[PDB]
């Protein structure tokens, strides 16, 4: 999971 | 944007480029002084770059505006990204156009299976880094609670929708978080996390902009  | 297409020059009028000298968020334009971003992509120095299509030549249509006001939601968590959520304000009001144009809040919520239109220049590959000099689209529905939970256990909030698909190939990737979900003419989405880009059973998840509708009002009549 990670920011876009 | 992974597996979309080529949308066309200012097809996608509320589509803003937040830029620090270079391009690195999306935003959405709301009204002709403030624009709806994710908090993530806060920092200082922002240039709003309105009227975009080749990000990377100056061709005519394009409003270059600096930020007055950046406004992280207060409740914003940076470790579960909880209320991704920005407004950012327009030091002067964008000359609004058929090329630059806001985009209508939402009334309601958007159901599962609503199709929406997703924008961005971020990257276009699942594995690697490829990043367009047009802007890029795709058509993606919003799934259901049961499923976006299921892709995402212990990490959906109730601010927050999974669009996209599950077999893979599609989805918002990295530089387009902050941009716009526009499902019937309304900004329901704003692009924000997810596992990877494009993975299968990941699908794409968003901040659920109907839910700070009122916040969204009560920022902007107080700024
Ligand atoms: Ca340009």
């Amino acid at each position: 999971a990670a920011p876009x | 944007i992974v597996g979309g297409y080529t949308c066309g020059a200012n097809t996608v009028p509320y589509q803003v480029s937040l830029n620090s000298g270079y391009h690195f968020c999306g935003g959405s334009l709301i009204n002709s002084q403030w624009v709806v971003s994710a908090a993530h992509c806060y920092k200082s120095g922002i240039q709003v770059r309105l009227g975009e299509d080749n990000i990377n030549v100056v061709e005519g249509n394009e409003q270059f505006i600096s930020a007055s006001k950046s406004i992280v939601h207060p409740s914003y968590n940076s470790n579960t990204l909880n209320n991704d959520i920005m407004l950012i304000k327009l030091k002067s009001a964008a000359s609004l156009n058929s090329r630059v144009a806001s985009i209508s809040l939402p009334t309601s919520c958007a159901s599962a299976g609503t199709q929406c239109l997703i924008s961005g220049w971020g990257n276009t590959k699942s594995s690697g880094t490829s990043y367009p000099d047009v802007l890029k689209c795709l058509k993606a529905p919003i799934l259901s609670d049961s499923s976006c939970k299921s892709a995402y256990p212990g990490q959906i909030t109730s601010n927050m929708f999974c669009a996209g698909y599950l077999e893979g190939g599609k989805d918002s990737c990295q530089g387009d978080s902050g941009g716009p979900v526009v499902c019937s003419g309304k900004l329901q989405g704003i692009v924000s996390w997810g596992s990877g880009c494009a993975q299968k059973n990941k699908p794409g998840v968003y901040t659920k902009v109907c839910n700070y509708v009122s916040w969204i009002k009560q920022t902007i009549a107080s700024n």
